RNA sequence: UCUUUCUCGAUUCCGUGGGUGGUGGUGCAUGGCCGUUGUUGGCUGGUUAAUUCCGAUGAACG
């Protein structure tokens, strides 16, 4: 289980 | 000779690959892109009759001598339709798009 | 005062003179654009060239 | 692209619309 | 703009006519379009004392 950091890591709408 | 000088001049404003005046002329002839040459043979100053011929021979491009000018402007597409009627002396073909093959048998 | 419209200058075979004979007479552009074929403006006491300012004084 | 044309008396450029 | 030649190259530039004339101005008719003539719901950010400031972000009834 990975990659939510990666997702968090993308700021924009 | 000058049907086909005419049909090669007459695919260069179809293809647009011909340079007009001794500047473009010069341009096309100095920078090794030109395929071939058309001096007139009409001028009054000799200054610039004989260095073109040089420059043909220094970048070896071919060269075609025409007695007129005004008729040669006229086929290259210097008249609009005509009322103006205009000439020029100088003319390179730089590229190309049958009788292009004579001319250059003709050539060597 | 009217406003008189400029008159280009019809220079006589402004084009014969940077070749001889084969070479260039004037310098050629080391720019990226254009050069060896840019003929390189050599006014008495500076230079001038074509499109993106490669000046010498 | 038509169907008729202009049809004898030559022509001088085809013209470059492309 | 006044000297010095470097470049783009037909995209041209000089003069003359009581003949039209043009980003011409102005008045009439003219097609569309705004506005003009009730009721009930329903937070990534920096910043200030403060759910503070700026910054992205809906439905029926007569
Ligand atoms: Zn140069």
């Amino acid at each position: 289980t990975f990659s939510k950091v990666q997702r968090f890591w993308e700021s924009n709408s | 000779v000058n049907t086909a000088l005419q049909e090669v001049l007459k695919t260069a404003l179809i293809h647009d690959g011909l340079a007009r005046g001794i500047r473009e002329a010069a341009k096309a002839l100095d920078k090794r892109q030109a395929h071939l040459c058309v001096l007139a043979s009409n001028c009054d100053e000799p200054m610039y009759v004989k260095l073109v011929e040089a420059l043909c021979a220094e970048h070896q491009i071919n060269l075609i001598k025409v007695d007129d000018n005004k008729k040669l402007g006229e086929w290259v597409g210097l008249c609009k339709i005509p009322r103006k009627v205009v000439g020029c002396s100088c003319v390179v073909v730089k590229d190309y798009g049958q009788a292009k093959d004579v001319i250059e048998e003709y050539f060597k | 005062p009217k406003k008189n419209k400029h008159k280009r200058k019809k220079v006589k075979l402004a084009v014969l003179k940077y070749y001889k004979v084969i070479s260039r007479l004037r310098r050629e552009c080391p720019s990226d654009e254009c050069g060896a074929g840019v003929f390189m403006a050599s006014h008495f006491d500076r230079h001038y060239c074509g499109k993106c300012c490669l000046t010498y004084c | 692209s038509s169907v008729m044309r202009r049809n004898e008396q030559l022509t001088l450029h085809d013209e470059r619309f492309e």
